[PDB]
RNA sequence: GUUUGACCUCAAAUCAGGUAGGAGUACCCGCUGAAAAGCGGAGGAAAAGAAACCAACCGGGAUUGCCUUAGUAACGGCGAGUGAAGCGGCAAAAGCUCAAAUUUGAAAUCUGGUACCUUCGGUGCCCGAGUUGUAAUUUGGAGAGGGCAACUUUGGGGCCGUUCCUUGUCUAUGUUCCUUGGAACAGGACGUCAUAGAGGGUGAGAAUCCCGUGUGGCGAGGAGUGCGGUUCUUUGUAAAGUGCCUUCGAAGAGUCGAGUUGUUUUGCAGCUCUAAGUGGGUGGUAAAUUCCAUCUAAAGCUAAAUAUUGGCGAGAGACCGAUAGCGAACAAGUACAGUGAUGGAAAGAUGAAAAGAACUUUGAAAAGAGAGUGAAAAAGUACGUGAAAUUGUUGAAAGGGAAGGGCAUUUGAUCAGACAUGGUGUUUUGUGCCCUCUGCUCCUUGUGGGUAGGGGAAUCUCGCA
RNA sequence: GGACCAAGGAGUCUAACGUCUAUGCGAGUGUUUGGGUGUAAAACCCAUACGCGUAGGUUGGGGCCUCGCAAGAGGUGCACAAUCGACCGAUCCUGAUGUCUUCGGAUGGAUUUGAGUAAGAGCAUAGCUGUUGGGACCCUGGUUCCUGCCGAA
RNA sequence: CGUGGAGGUCAGUGACGAAGCCUAGACCGUAAGGUCGGGUCGAACGGCCUCUAGUGCAGAUCUUGGUGGUAGUAGCAAAUUGAUAGAAUAAUCUAGCGAAACCA
RNA sequence: AAACUUUCAACAACGGAUCUCUUGGUUCUCGCAUCGAUGAAGAACGCAGCGAAAUGCGAUACGUAAUGUGAAUUGCAGAAUUCCGUGAAUCAUCGAAUCUUUGAACGCACAUUGCGCCCCUUGGUAUUCCAGGGGGCAUGCCUGUUUGAGCGUCAUUU
């Protein structure tokens, strides 16, 4: 506060162009999961949190010490004296097959597909050595693979 | 001369990016899947260590693509070489418990 | 500052000896000396002679140590926690503390320190039930969980026997956290260190049977003068 | 006490705060808690004062006067009401700087901007 | 053809569109360099960074930083002392792109102009750029061509939320009685709130007077693809991936290196010379006409962990409290000084409120005196408090060219000097926790504690009077 | 060396070895690079490493026991000391059984040796102090409270 | 023994007067010093157990500030529209202003 | 004897020590990344009803417009608010403008208030002449458009 910037803009008529942040840094929201996002506590940390959950947080090997929370007695040795739940949704989301769509063939081609299949019928030796209606000249197998895609789209 | 002063205060930052981070990477771990890996130096050769990246042959021998395990979060080393038969198979059981605890969204 | 005539005895000149930050600040301490500490000042707080030694308005409590049940914890107001402390009979030092609260004849007034009181009831809790939001309005009351246990919380001035509550859960979770002779310790190879001295009461040993058996007369314990 | 970082307790801080208020801050700091019967008019405990609006003094030397504000002195914190003067040895007169903490306000001056002021803050405004 | 035109080069444009400089510079990176200064260049970090690495092991695996290695190795008139690194533990983690063989069945590429459109852009058209090579594909971990078998996959918008930023607003409880005070925010009695008893203000120490504080709530305007729903479309023989088979299967040269010189403590630079392709670099190894290890130099980018006495903001302090703390709490880099480069002070407090002394009078004028305000001018813009050195007056004493103290005592002056006023025994009368009768109640349940009603001192007895 | 007076004004901090003392643990010891935790620069918990250390006799003799009323006598003997030993390493000779013609050390000597064996003591923190270096008490001169005890050259 | 600050405590003291100052006022301490009276004064401050130090002054021709004598002296631009005035003829006195050196 | 000197006390001076505060430093930590030829920083000159510094501004000059709040400002003077509001305020916020002369400083010069050039607009008799107003005109570099030049090279009888 000794700079000459610094007292100026301390005397000026300006006022500091003040933003308060160190609140709102310690919270985060978690942005990506919507269920994640319902199971998060803002209280218990990201490894309780996640431990809570059932994820493994860390993968391998934390350096320190866990907290071990004292969830049991244990009792000293006599040395031999003389006389799940969210994890199970997101199991079901990943589980749940997404609506997929069938890749469908371009309507010249398979155009072109029915007039080999109506030029040559089903055999793949003479469609293979066609010039005409084979000018790119296709693999065998290719051509097998094209109209059994496009008889089960079409024409059985 | 300097003092590390900010010793607490960096550690309460790193674990504010160990938030942070975190945040994004929400259902994820923040570190991908390591090697356990046997370390060199007769002082420490009876010492096992986390590795870098597994090898492009041991994850092809877990049965996947590298290009597609650094999407799943497994750390890959190309310049490693695989040469002790329990170090490999040891990581490929790792692999394979790796592979068992995951579920992935389409 | 660090270059800001030139002498120790000048006017507006460099100090003697310019305040430099490398000295040292925090100081290393034995771990098992800390929890050593630690120890003493737990089993201090139970002897209560020591809590009135300190000064503490506990003369109408039930029993030493004070024990709660664990419902205590449930609490989440204000009003009922001091109720409830009310009801055990720590009101008298929650009144002292109360009326304690004198401004501070240092400069350190005009240093953000400005007012002091004294310290009153330590509560302990196993687990927060909203106990610690409940008391954290009320003056003099400090709250703990049994893991950390703070010494400054602890033996404030380093004077031992600060009044201490517990609840019930806390109290059987103390075995956890100290270990015993039955019960291991859940902290990694420590344990709940030795008398060297067995009683602890010295002239009950010296007026016991055998030592006044074993003993001569005495005198009159004050000399008799001749000549 | 203080849970948020972003507030502050330094007093230091706090005075240079205080001293180089802005008008527009300070006529929030201006303000002057209503009478039990207003309270019991509208619901609302303390407002800023303006000086339409008529009040009573509950404190200080001149305790148990009334009046209507003369104005708002918002430069020097305080609030000219008057008929509450000290005359002098020439025979003139000059107000006394009253303190709206010190101040209960007995008769409202309502505004349009008082009436949605009210209303936004619960009041139950007749 | 003495003509005409392609180019190529070089000019010119008040042609169109852009861009460089300077300031600052704490941190960073280069260059220079003494007994640091300087120069140049950036950014929020920069640099470095994906091995021509380290090792010799049961090998490790980009860079960066921390702890350890370690004051060790090594160096050094082996003097002064100088002074690493591998490994390990941790933080942080991320990888990629060119340059080499053809797309030749179609330069498939892009700037610019213009017309529109949903404009950090899109579409169309047209100039250009470009084959002396712009696209796709391929960077060794290979890869490519095909073929086979399968599988497996699709992209682009919108909108509304969410997320982020910038804000706005709402969200408790005494001003209850008494004393003191100029002023209660002090003291006492009785309270209420509290996820709020941090802090500040208000005429003195204010949870409850005010602002806030605490807890939540409602907005507003942006940023945005981070994802979450909806909604509109997207295929064209389009693009990609995995296994097997077949055929191929191209990479950094004035560099590597050598000598010398300077410089550094081995690199770097200059000068001269200057390569290879089952190549080259580097290190151990030997039972020796050795074997083995380990990388691919001479092209490039890359977050994070890191530094930060600068900027923009915050929040704190076992810091200083106006000769301190910044030179500077104040109209301080100021007044001032120096020709200049530059140097560089002193200086905080009336009061709660100016209520800052109406009016009379002396007085050039300065200053007074009456008077008054104020709680206080024993607060009068010379102003909180107001020490010493030193000054003036009065009183006392001493001295006459006398200096100071120590002891001890007079004389003179002077001060202090009970809120002391009771105890023991006896006696009178009266009263009650005394006596008697009748209770109630707390537990620590006894060698207890509290407490009520009526009667009596007629007799006794205790305490009190 | 001095006109007076007020205020300011001179052994501070840090690093490396060293003694002493206190404290915890103990052949181990050392949490705080870092991680987890938190009421948040506090406290609390700690994984893997790392650091430093570890890896016979005689004479007495504190005591103790017995006897002795006591005085004393006898016995067992802490620490430590002296002796005589022993062994390891060295020392210089012996040079075998074997022996690749120069390998070998077997055995026996000899003196000393050594923080040697012959049954550990250290680690960490704090305090006070010794030496050295950082401006290092301040600028030849100066160098800030009292009392007691010891007190030279 | 004393000083600044810090932790604890005395439910310490305090606007019916804290701290500070003065005190030809008393008391206790061997002393370092401490306690009270009185006066002034206006807002904070102490005792005890501990911690911490920018912690104790007569000197250093120490630093800064204030005040002396020198001295009403030197002397009159010594700092102050234009210049010490007055008188001695327009060639010593009064008046006004007023130092420094040095100072067990 | 007075006067003078010394000492002490009283009151009054002088002086600013002490005590108590403190919109000040000092140090630590945390976050952020943001100056220019679209003219920076810095300098100069002005701007307030009555201003010296401080701040703010640029001849629209202690400001204009916008948004929000909702009655002020205050040493004096003076407007007001039709007040149930398009509304004071030295208010807040600030995203639209203005922005004097310089300054990397940029038409050329410069010890000049020297000398210009081009474009747009208006007027003064206006086809010439003059006046006014406005806006450009620095260097380097890149890409492109346009205009040339070269004894550079080549072609040139279907």
């Amino acid at each position: 506060m000794t700079s000459v910037r610094k007292r100026k803009m301390n005397r000026s008529s300006v006022g500091k162009a003040t933003r308060r942040n160190k609140d709102k840094q310690r919270k985060i929201n978690i942005q990506s999961n919507p269920i994640i996002a319902a199971n998060w506590d803002y209280s218990l940390t990201m490894a309780q949190n996640y431990k809570k959950l059932g994820l493994r947080a860390k993968l391998q090997t934390p350096a320190g010490g866990k907290e071990a929370d004292l969830s049991k007695v244990v009792k000293r040795i006599p040395l031999t004296k003389p006389v799940t739940e969210v994890v199970k949704k997101l199991e079901e989301l990943a589980s749940r097959p997404v609506i997929r769509k069938e890749r469908s063939q371009s309507e010249r081609e398979e155009e072109w597909l029915e007039k080999l299949y109506k030029k040559h019928g089903d055999d793949y030796k003479k469609m293979f050595f066609d010039k005409k209606l084979n000018i790119y000249q296709q693999s065998e197998g290719d051509l097998k693979r094209r109209l059994l895609r496009w008889k089960k789209r079409n024409g059985i | 001369v300097k003092v590390h002063f900010d010793q607490a205060g960096k550690k309460v930052s790193r674990r504010n990016a160990r938030a942070t981070r975190a945040a994004k990477i929400a259902p994820r771990p923040l570190d991908l899947l390591r090697p356990v890996v046997r370390a060199p130096t007769v002082k420490y050769n009876r010492k096992v260590r986390a590795g870098r990246g597994f090898t492009l042959a041991e994850v092809k021998a877990a049965g996947l693509t590298a290009a597609y395990a650094r999407t799943i979060g497994i750390a890959v080393d190309h310049r490693r070489q695989n040469r002790n038969q329990e170090i490999f198979d040891a990581n490929v059981q790792r692999l394979k418990e790796y592979q068992s605890k995951i579920i992935v969204f389409p | 500052s660090e270059k800001a005539a030139f002498g120790n005895m000048c006017r507006g000149g460099r100090m003697f000896a310019p305040t430099k930050t490398w000295r040292k600040w925090n100081v290393k301490v034995n771990h098992n000396e800390k929890r050593y500490a630690t120890a003493s000042a737990i089993a201090a707080t139970a002897v209560a002679s020591l809590v009135l030694a300190r000064g503490h308005r506990v003369e109408k409590i039930p029993e030493i140590p004070l024990v709660v049940s664990t419902d205590l914890e449930s609490i989440q107001k204000t009003k009922e926690a001091v109720a409830a402390l009310k009801a055990v009979g720590a009101h008298s030092d929650l009144l002292k503390v109360l009326k304690s609260k004198k401004l501070r004849a240092g400069k350190g007034k005009y240093r953000n320190r400005r007012w002091t009181q004294r310290r009153g009831p330590l509560v302990v809790y196993a687990e927060d039930n909203g106990i610690v939001k409940a008391l954290r309005n009320v003056p003099g009351v400090e709250t703990a969980n049994v893991a950390s246990l703070n010494l400054l919380q602890l033996a404030p001035g380093a004077h031992l026997g600060r009044f201490v509550i517990w609840t019930e859960a806390a109290f059987t979770k103390l075995d956890q956290v100290w270990g015993s002779e039955t019960v291991a310790s859940s902290k990694v190879g420590y344990t709940l260190p030795s008398h060297i001295i067995s009683t602890s009461d010295v002239t009950r040993i010296i007026n016991s049977s055998e030592i006044q058996s074993a003993i001569r007369p005495a005198g009159q314990a004050t000399q008799k003068r001749t000549h | 006490a203080k849970q948020s970082l972003d507030v502050s307790s330094d007093r230091r801080k706090a005075r240079k705060a205080y001293f180089t208020a802005p008008s527009s801050q300070r006529r929030v700091l201006l303000s002057a808690p209503l009478s039990k019967e207003l309270r019991a008019q509208y619901g609302i405990k303390a407002l800023p004062i303006r000086r339409d609006d008529e009040v009573l003094v509950v404190r200080g030397s001149k305790k148990g006067q009334e009046g209507k504000i003369s104005s708002v002195y918002r430069l020097k914190f305080a609030v000219q009401v008057d008929k509450v003067t000290k005359e002098k040895v020439n025979g003139a007169s000059v107000p006394i700087n009253l303190h709206p903490s010190k101040l209960v306000i007995t008769k409202l001056h309502l505004d349009k901007d008082r009436k949605a002021l009210i209303q936004r803050k619960g009041g139950k405004l007749e």
